[PDB]
Order: structure tokens, then sequence, then C-alpha cells
RNA sequence: AGACCUGAGUGUGGCAGGACUACCCGCCGAACUUAAGCAUAUUACUCAGCGGAGGAAAAGAAAACAACCGUGAUUCUCUCAGUGAGCGGCGAGCGAAGAGGGAACGAACUCGUUGCCGAAUCGGGUCUUACAAGGCCUUAAGUUGUGGCACAAAUAUCAU
RNA sequence: CAGUGUCAAGUUGGCAGGUAUUUGUCUGCCAAAGUUAAAUACAGAGUAGGAAGACCGAUAGCGAACAAGUAGCGUGAGCGA
RNA sequence: CACGAGUUGUUCGGAAACUGAGCACAACGUUAUAUCGUUUUGUUAGGAAAGUGAAG
RNA sequence: UAUUACCGAAUCUUUGAACGCAAACGGCGCAUGGGAGAAGCUGUGUCAUCCCCGUGCAUGCCAUAUUCUCAGUGUCGA
């Protein structure tokens, strides 16, 4: 609901930031393993539980 | 992009002036970094802010040079802020010095003295 | 305070307790008269101080520069001895013409046994008030016992 | 001397459908309920593990 | 075995008293140099009761 | 590299016969070899103030011992300017070398 | 010290000497006349705030999350020669702060903006 | 000289008047606190035995301990497994009661060195002990030859260590040859030479 | 009036508490197991628990061995020795020391006490290119004793 | 060795000489204060460098040759590809 | 799933600023061991825990 | 050299033993230096309330006071 302490919503505030995927580019490099980002968070499926 | 053996020679007035107009220019970019842009201009960012970090590195060298000098006299020496002694570890600080050390009693001195270690050689 | 009450409540216990003779000695004090007249000798008699040994050797000093030769007689003027152990020494050497012990000296068995050790060797003593006053005589702030061995010419009569 | 016992593993028991061999705790991974210990478990200990002496 | 009721009384635990509606403790007044020597005069103001 | 020390007899009536090189040498066997046990130790003579000496023959060989080594050491001078008693002359440092036996028993032997 | 009128002892009141204020432990070089960058970091080019400029003369900015009103205020006056006549705050879900800035109506928002660049 | 006199006064602890004395400083310490700054020592001459000097850096204190044997905090006096361990009230610790008051003076007390400590004074519940401690700050102690081993950092807790001459004495240091040999340099070194297995490389 | 003793408040200069913990030092301390059962014994003066250091720690300079033609601080190694030692429901089991060959080794010193001196000591200012192991000044500490000299490896105190 | 009770002697003395006591001899040593390098440990440490192996070879070898104490699980202690 | 956006306060809720069932820092005591106990029945601690207006 | 390698000069956000007081609060103080500042006072200055920044401020213990201020039916003394 509509509480939360500033620093909790800085923690979302960051996981938001970082719920991205890879940039394009990233797989064009020399000797890269990147494909996907494999860290991806869904809201539904797994909790952060801040 | 500001030039190091330029700066040096660069009083504390016209640093902090230089200064001032950087900051500007960078802030300037920022806008056009908003507000789509070209690359040429893009390509200016990165030297503007190591520009701003060389004339800083300049001013804080300057003045921590000055104020060690300063306080290097014996009546001041004792109030010395502790940001501008010599750090080394908490240890040695606390450990006994080469002074301290090696304080002997007049007994001992007289004995070493009175038989000292010699060089020989057997045939 | 708790150290105000507990310093009253010593003293009630020291009177109300049986106290045996070696202990009770101490209570019976030389008079008035006498103690400022003792405590007079001895501060006319009392030791040089840091300055006037400074001045004494140096000019002892001064006068061997002048004189290679010849002796300095480094004697010091003829003083009171201070000090427990000196002052122990002088009685058991029977050097002390007469001892002079303070009445209050904490922890006691510092000067418990001088008494027995006077009256054994046959030197007079006195047990007098404070250790302070006769700290003042000698110019410190305490001293536990005193002794005088001899003294001028002048003050024979008065010893 | 630690390799392949690294686990908190205890048997299940008999009463269920399953090898008595000690498993592995826990769950949420490929690893949870997988039989541990033995020299015949995948990730287990040797037979007679080797020494310096 | 495992412990008695009435030892586990004597923990405190929930078994204490119930006092939040109380009023004070009921007492006299102090045995104070007034009383010893002559007396004192106050005035009855409520009569309550407590649970 | 090491040392000199003294010849001393194994306790007990298994070892009766037997010799072995002992702790140091007895103040008593240094005063009758001349040496001051403090000045001794300078020189590389090793001490013992515990051993007594309670025959006459174990005295001896360790007094032979002392005077066999006092004969061939060579002291060097402290000051190169000037010698004083007996001490090295300059060639004696010129032929000057080192003992490195395994225990130190070159000039007065096993 | 002579007559105590209360059944217990209370500490007595002695001289107290203030302390001295020890030379600085901090000694890097600091500008006052930078701040005013590190308040106001740039604008925003959103349709929101873009409706917001014409008609109801007001600017929108990303700023420091740990600064004031107050000295948004004064920024403002330091980098552009306009007044604020309100601050409005928010903090926004990434985590930065933005501004909505209104100006005294003596100024143009228009011509501020133009003269940013925005 | 007069410390022959104090000494052999002090050995006679059951007389008339030192029982007097004895009996009015114990009734004044059991109204005083745990741990007590003292400016001087109560018994001098045992003090400079022990190390003291009347000198900047040294400190005295005075420490109380509870008499009595130890009791086995367990739950309601309930013991487990065989009965060889289920006693409760009648066993004793292995420390002596002079090496607690060092350790509770020392770890009260971080900012010091604990040199040595002596007996003052006993009572049916109480007995107390005189630490001596040194600063090792002070400037008088760090340029003195006869102290200012104790500066180096291998001295920092000794007492904790039990390396002062109490803790040497419940350590059984006090022998040696045959009456100590199974306990030198240490119970534990002495366990570890006798019980590892060896393996020499060709056998 | 003041002084000493015992306690406070504040200013000035410092130090401790945390981390790490393989090895090392001090406490506290099991049971599974073995005995074809089990309670003494064993596992083990071990695991778990609490505390404390270092580059190693601890030990160390004889209130030591021996009973010899005698050795000579500590630590470590081989051996003594799974012992014709010893402990043990004398069962299961447990269990060392002296001597001998070696590694290392410039290995030794300091207080207190006794005798002779008795502030000669310490801190703090200040000046010498110097918070000098130096001068000068200091009541501040200290005589309820700081410091010097001699004492088994010694021959004696001073005296330039 | 620890707790409590009891509590010395005066180098004509004291302690040790592996079976208790009393009595004579003999031998070694002098407790109840302190400092001290090397030879030894590192049995789940660390910093800066080095050298190797009749070892394992991607279900093996460290849990981990990969953005691995990661993804994921548990209220939690923890568990863990 | 991808890209781009959106949350505006002198007065609304909280804090600044109450007290409750309660908690437990200091102090003191205990413990080989603080990582233990006491701490609102007007109330800490053998307990010297007050740093101020006003005059001048 | 936006190249690499090494290192002596520097910078080093919020915390944490965490130590001005607190804390599911990017909160609130006391001293002492600064800054900005419409209002008012005089376009300069100057500036109340409000706002911003630096430094010090835990407990215990040791030493110390150009010899700081005290307390006691403790012991004396004029
Ligand atoms: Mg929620
Ligand atoms: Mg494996
Ligand atoms: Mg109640
Ligand atoms: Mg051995
Ligand atoms: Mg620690
Ligand atoms: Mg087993
Ligand atoms: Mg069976
Ligand atoms: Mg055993
Ligand atoms: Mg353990
Ligand atoms: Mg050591
Ligand atoms: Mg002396
Ligand atoms: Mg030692
Ligand atoms: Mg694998
Ligand atoms: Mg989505
Ligand atoms: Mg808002
Ligand atoms: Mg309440
Ligand atoms: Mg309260
Ligand atoms: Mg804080
Ligand atoms: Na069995």
């Amino acid at each position: 609901g509509r509480f939360k302490p500033l620093a909790v919503k800085k923690k979302y505030a960051k996981k938001m930031n970082q719920n991205k995927p890879v940039p394009y580019w990233i797989r064009l490099r020399t000797g890269n393993r990147i494909k996907w980002n494999e860290k991806r968070r869904h809201w539904r499926r797994t909790k952060l539980n801040y | 992009h500001m030039k190091i053996k330029d700066l040096r020679e660069k009083s504390k007035d016209d640093l902090l002036k230089t200064l001032t107009e950087y900051k500007k220019e960078l802030s300037q970019l920022r806008v056009v970094q908003q507000t789509g842009g070209a690359e040429t201009r893009l390509g200016r960012i990165r030297p503007i802010r190591k520009s701003i970090a060389r004339i800083l590195t300049v001013l804080n060298q300057n003045e921590r040079s000055n104020l060690k000098m300063f306080y290097a006299d014996r009546k001041l020496r004792c109030k010395t802020p502790k940001v501008l002694r010599t750090k080394l570890t908490h240890r040695r600080r606390l450990a006994l010095k080469e002074n301290e050390k090696n304080r002997k009693t007049s007994r001992q001195m007289r004995q070493a003295h009175k038989f000292p270690k010699r060089v020989y050689a057997v045939k | 305070p708790t150290f105000v009450t507990m310093q009253r409540k010593k003293r009630v216990l020291q009177r109300r307790l049986k106290v045996p003779p070696a202990l009770n000695q101490f209570t019976k004090v030389l008079d008035r008269a006498s103690r400022n007249e003792a405590l007079k000798l001895i501060k006319k008699y009392a030791p040089e101080t840091r300055k006037a040994r400074r001045e004494r050797l140096q000019k002892v000093a001064e006068e061997k520069k002048k004189d290679p030769k010849k002796t300095v007689s480094t004697k010091a003027p003829l003083a009171v001895v201070t000090g427990l152990q000196e002052v122990t020494r002088a009685i058991e050497k029977k050097q002390a013409r007469m001892v002079v012990i303070a009445n209050n000296v904490d922890p006691v068995e510092l000067v418990l046994w001088m008494p027995n050790l006077c009256r054994a060797n046959k030197i007079p003593y006195a047990i007098v008030k404070d250790m302070a006053r006769l700290g003042d005589a000698i110019g410190r702030k305490t001293a536990t016992c005193v002794a005088l061995t001899d003294v001028n010419a002048e003050d024979e009569a008065t010893l | 001397r630690l390799s392949g016992m690294n686990h908190s593993a205890h048997s299940w028991g008999t009463g269920r459908a399953v090898a008595r061999i000690p498993r592995i705790s826990g769950g949420g991974t490929s690893t949870s309920g997988a039989g541990a210990f033995g020299n015949m478990c995948r990730g287990g200990r040797m037979f007679a593990p080797t020494k310096i002496f | 075995g495992k412990t008695v009721l009435s030892c586990r009384k004597g923990n405190g635990s929930v078994y204490q008293v119930h006092g939040h509606k109380r009023l004070g403790p009921a007492k006299l007044r102090i045995l104070d140099y007034a009383e010893r020597h002559g007396y004192m005069r106050g005035v009855v103001k409520s009569i309550e009761h407590e649970a | 590299l090491k040392a000199l020390r003294p010849q001393v007899n194994c306790p007990t009536v298994r070892h009766n016969m037997k010799r072995r090189l002992g702790r140091g040498f007895s103040p008593a066997e240094l005063k009758a070899a001349g040496l001051n046990p403090q000045y001794a130790a300078t020189i590389g003579i090793r001490v013992d103030s515990r051993r007594k000496n309670k025959s006459e023959e174990g005295m001896n060989v360790n007094v032979q011992r002392l005077k066999t080594y006092m004969s061939k050491l060579v002291l060097f001078p402290m000051n190169h300017k000037k010698v004083q008693k007996g001490e090295a002359s300059e060639e004696e440092v010129k032929a000057a070398t080192q003992d490195r036996s395994r225990f130190g028993d070159a000039a007065v032997g096993a | 010290r002579k007559s105590y009128t209360r059944p217990q002892f209370r500490r007595p009141h002695t001289y107290r000497k203030p302390a001295m204020a020890k030379p600085s432990n901090r000694v890097t070089v600091e500008s006052k006349d930078i701040a005013a960058f590190n308040v106001i970091r740039y604008p925003l080019t959103t349709d929101k705030a873009m409706k917001k400029i014409e008609e109801n003369n007001t600017l929108t900015f990303i700023v420091d999350s740990r600064a004031n009103k107050t000295e948004i205020k004064k920024a403002m006056r330091k980098l552009y020669q306009v007044k604020a006549v309100k601050v409005n705050t928010l903090i926004r879900p990434d985590g930065l702060k933005k501004a909505y800035i209104r100006l005294s109506a003596a100024h143009d928002a228009l011509d501020t903006a133009n003269k940013i660049g925005l | 000289g007069a410390f022959m006199y104090l000494n052999e006064l002090w050995k006679k602890k059951s007389s008339d008047v030192m029982r007097f004395i004895q009996r009015i400083r114990s009734w004044e310490f059991r109204h005083q606190h745990t741990v007590v700054r003292l400016r001087r020592p109560t018994r001098p001459e045992k003090a400079r035995m022990l190390g003291y000097k009347t000198k900047q850096g040294f400190c005295v204190f005075r420490v109380r301990v509870r008499r009595g044997g130890r009791k086995r905090p367990v739950h309601k006096g309930i013991t487990y497994g065989k009965p060889k361990t289920s006693g409760v009230l009648g066993m004793k610790l292995n420390k002596n009661n002079q090496a607690v008051a060092e350790q509770r003076l020392g770890k009260r007390f971080g900012n010091l060195r604990v040199l040595n400590s002596y007996w003052v004074n006993m009572d049916s519940t109480f007995k107390w002990y005189e630490v001596i401690a040194v600063d090792p700050m002070c400037k008088t102690i760090r340029r003195d030859p006869r102290i200012n081993w104790i500066v180096n950092s291998v001295h920092k807790h000794r007492e904790q260590r039990g390396l002062t001459s109490a803790g040497r004495k419940h350590r059984g240091l006090r022998h040696k040859g045959h009456k100590a040999s199974k306990l030198r340099p240490s119970y534990r070194a002495a366990w570890r030479r006798n019980n590892r297995i060896v393996f020499l490389r060709k056998r």
C-alpha cells in the first residue's frame, strides 16, 4: 500500500532499474559469452519481500 | 583539455576561476545529452571531466603541502591535525622506537665497554 | 556521601573496640609546649633545598677550577636526618640523639616497631601529633619520623 | 579429506518407495533429494580415499 | 515427567497480578515527628472502589 | 664456526668408559690456565660455572686443551693503527683462515 | 558548606572551563561557486513537461535527491536570472528527484527554455 | 634496614595487634566496591618485591573475590550421561582465586598491563588482592630499561593467557624434573608429543 | 587563615572494545563407540562452548639428574619402548623418564633483600640546526624512597 | 592442581633422592619476583613471490574449468544446483 | 513481450512532540565466562547523575 | 597515447567496533566557525525569522593543570 520507508523504496528502485535485457551490441564483442540476462525477475514468479 | 604543466603555474584564484568555467561547460553538455545531440558534441564530455579532475588534484596537493610546511614548526608540531601525520599501521605507531629501545643501564654499558667482542683466528 | 559516612564510622569503631598496647601507645602523645619547641628546633635545622644545594655545588666547582689541588669539603651543612631508611640506620648505629615519630601514619605498620627499637637501643624518642606538621618543619608535605644526631654549640641546652 | 561429504544429508528411511541411501536436504534446486555420500552416488565420496602416509 | 503447574506458577509468566486499573497501595501515613509528638488533622475527600 | 668445548666422562656404569664434549670450561680449569672467564667468553671459549672438578686427571686434560688452544690463537688488534700487548701484526691478518670443522676441534684435536 | 536544608546531599557547583576550537581536521579545498551545479542536474523534455512550459509558466528539472525546496530556489536564482514563486518536488520510482518550478510571471518560461537550449 | 622489621611483622598475622588491624580493615573493605583504585600500596614491601616502583606509570588496584567451591551451572541441578559426571556441588575450579582476581581486573581495564598481585585480607565471605599494573604509553615507562619490556605487544593480556605467577602456580610450573615431565612445556604440548603418529620416509 | 588525608567536577594529551583465529596459550567440557550385556574403565584430559597473542607461540638459566672415572638453562629429532617399568571389574585396554648419537648455540641477564651513599632520579618549560641519555630553570611528582656502587665468572671504597 | 580448616623453619636451616613411620648418616640443589635469539608447529589462516607431480580429466577433480557461495528454497538458524 | 511515459501538499497520513501493556542503555551486582539479573507498587544507582533564568 | 605496467602524491557517497541522541524515521540536538538571504534598515551595502555546509560533543581508564574550582561532626592548626 501507500506506506514504505525511503530506504525500502530505494532498494525497490534499484531492482526496477536492473530488470532489463542485454543491449544488442554486447553480443558482437570479441570473445563474448553473454546471450540472455539470466537474472531477469518477474513480479509473479519470485518475490523480493522487502 | 587543460595541461598539467600549465596548471602547475597558476595561482589559487586563477585555478578556482578555471574550475568554475569548466563546471559550467559540463553542465551545458548535460542538456545536449538530454536533447538528442551530435556525436561530436557528446565526445567532449570525457575530456572536460578529466580536466576538472586535474584542477582539483593540483589544488589539493598544493594545499596539503602548504599545511605540512606550516605545521613543521616546532611550536606547532604537537598540534598537527591527525590527517596530516604519517599513517604507517596502528601497531607500528604504538611500538617502541629505536631510541626508546636500546636503552641500557650504567652497569650494562660499563661491562660492554670493559669486555668487548673480539675478532680472532685459529692457526 | 558514602566516603563521609565511612570515615566517621571508622573513628567510632576504633573507639569502641579493645585496643592492644602496641597500637594504644600511639594515642598518648607529647604535650603542646614540648611539641612546639621540638618542631622549632627541627625547623631551624631543616635540610637544604634544591637551589641551595645547586649554589653550594657551583661555588665548590669554581673553587676547584681556580685550585686544581686542595680539598673541596663537600660535606653539606649539619642538618637533621630524614627518611625512614636513614632514620632506621641512625637508630641502629646509635648516632641519633633524639627521635620524633608521627602518630597517624597509614599503613601503621611502617612505624609500629620504632618505639620498641628506640627502647632497645636506649634512644630518647617522642610521639607527636601530625606527620603534616613534621613535613612542614622539614619543608615537605609529610614526614613519618625525624632524628637529631648533633646540633651546634648554641642549642645544646635546648636539646 | 572433505571431498564428497560437504552436505547435511540424511536417509529418508523405509516406508517410502525409495532406496535407503542418504539424501540431500532442502528444496528449490535440482540437487534436492538426490543421492549422497556413497561411492556409487554422483557427487559422492570415493571408496578408500587416498592418503599422503 | 514434566513440570507441575504449582511449580510453573513461580516463574511469573502469565500468572502475575492484573494491576492496570488498580489505584496505588493502601497505607497509613508516615510515622514522622508530628505523629510522634502532637497530632495531624485531615479531611476525607472521596470514597472509592478498586478492582 | 664453533666455540671450544671441554672433554668430559659419561655417567652411569654402562657408559663409564666413553668420552665426549661437554658444555663449557669450569672456572677452576680457567684459573689453572690463567684466564678471566669474562674475557674467555669473548675469544671463543665456552664457560660453564655449574661443573665441578672431583678428580685431577679430568682437570688436567682440559687445562691442556686450553693451553693448546691459547698457543694457536691469533688475536686481531682493535685499532689497526696501534697494536697492544699480545695481538697479531698485519701479516697474520693477511694469512688468517677459518676453521669450519663440524665440532671446532681443528686445533685441539678430538 | 555550613547549613544544609535538604534531606540529601547533592553535588556542589564548581568552575567549568569551556573547550577550545581545534585546528580543522578537514583540509580539502571546496569551491563555493559550484554548488548550484551539483544541486541542479538537467532539465526534462517529456510531453507533460513541454505542456507545462507554455500554459503554466513552469520548468521541470532533475535535481539532487538530498536537496530541499529552499536551496532549489536559490540555485535557480544563481544559475539563471529568474525568480521562482513555487517549487514542487517528488521522488520517482527509479530513485531520482524531480522538481516542478513556477516562475513569477515577470519572466517567460519559454524564453528561459530557449536560452537553456531545450 | 626497615624492610626486615616490616617483613618480620607481617610474618605474625595471628598476633593480637595484627588481628585488630586486619579486623578494622576487613570491615572497611567490605563496604567498598568490587574494584577500587588506591594511591599507595597497603603493603609497600611486598609490592616492591613483586616489581612495583614509586614512579609515574605504576598503578595499584584492590579486587574482591567470593570464597567457596564452584557450583556446576546445570538447569535444576540435573545432569545426563554416565554417573561419573553427576556431581553438582562438590567439584572445584582448576584455577586459583588470585588468578581469577587478576583476570577480572585485566578484562575491565584494557589500557593497562598487569604485572603481579598479592594477598591483602580475608574474611568469611570475601578475599582481597592488590594488583599492580603499568601504563604502556607513559614516557617514564617507555624509556626505562628495567620495565619497558612490557610495552611489546607479545605481553598484551598475560593474565588472560596464564603467564603471571598465579597462573604458573596452577599450571604446575613450580616443579621440574620427574615431578613435571607430563606438563612441560605445557600439558597440550606433551600430549601432542606423545600421541602424534610418526611416518618416517623409509620404514 | 591555612595545611595534610580521602574523594569529586571541568580543561588538555593519550589508550581499550571490532575483525582474523590454520598453528599456539588459559579455562570449561560430552555422548555415540569398545568391553560381544553394563555402572569403574575406554572414546578423551577429545568434539561443541568462553577468553587471549604472535610471526610463531609456549618454555628457559637448577630448591635439575644421578649414585658414575660422574653430567650441567630451555626446545626439538632418532633411540630408550608397545617396555620381564608401571596403571587396570589386574578385564577390555592404557603407558612414560634418566643415560647414548645428534639439530641449535658468540647465551646470558634484571629487580627485591644485605652493606655503603641519600634526589645524585622523574615529568614540564626554555636554549643549543636537537619534544638530545646535553646545558639553564622549575614544587609539579617523589624521602610511605627515585637513582648509584659491590657481592661465587668476586677480591673489593673512594679518590685525575 | 583446586576449595575450606590449620599454618612453619632460619643456611647449626630448607627442599629432592619413585613403599608408610621414628632415628642417625650421605649426595644434589636453594622455591614462594622478572626478561631472554636459534633449532620446533602451521591438522579447513593471510600478504608478496617462486618450483613441482608415475595425481583428476567435465556424472572426474574443490560445491564452483562458465556474470558460483551465483540462480533457486526456507518466517528463521541455514540449504544450495 | 518491446519501446516510450506517469506519483506535485504551510493545512491529508507520519515525524518533529503524548502516554499504555511493555523493553532494557547507564549504574550496580553476579558469573571461570556478560552473550546474566535488577530497571513504574512515584520511578535508576552505598547514591556527590540539576550547568539555569534573573539580577549585576 | 582513453596504450600498457608499476608506485611514493591525492580523492575516497550512506553505514558498520560506530562513539552527541534516536531509528521499518535518508529524523532531531548543544557549542563554535562560515555561506546564501526577498523582508526591514540604509543601486550598493547591512540583515531578523527560515535554509545550507565544516569542526567538536559516548563510556571507562592512565597522565596532567604557567600549578584550575571544590567537598568531608577524617587528622591538625591560627
Ligand atoms: Mg510491504
Ligand atoms: Mg567428487
Ligand atoms: Mg506487576
Ligand atoms: Mg623431553
Ligand atoms: Mg578482541
Ligand atoms: Mg566413531
Ligand atoms: Mg554389539
Ligand atoms: Mg588416557
Ligand atoms: Mg574446540
Ligand atoms: Mg615468548
Ligand atoms: Mg632501589
Ligand atoms: Mg617468559
Ligand atoms: Mg564438477
Ligand atoms: Mg514486463
Ligand atoms: Mg510531497
Ligand atoms: Mg511501563
Ligand atoms: Mg528510567
Ligand atoms: Mg550513532
Ligand atoms: Na557394549
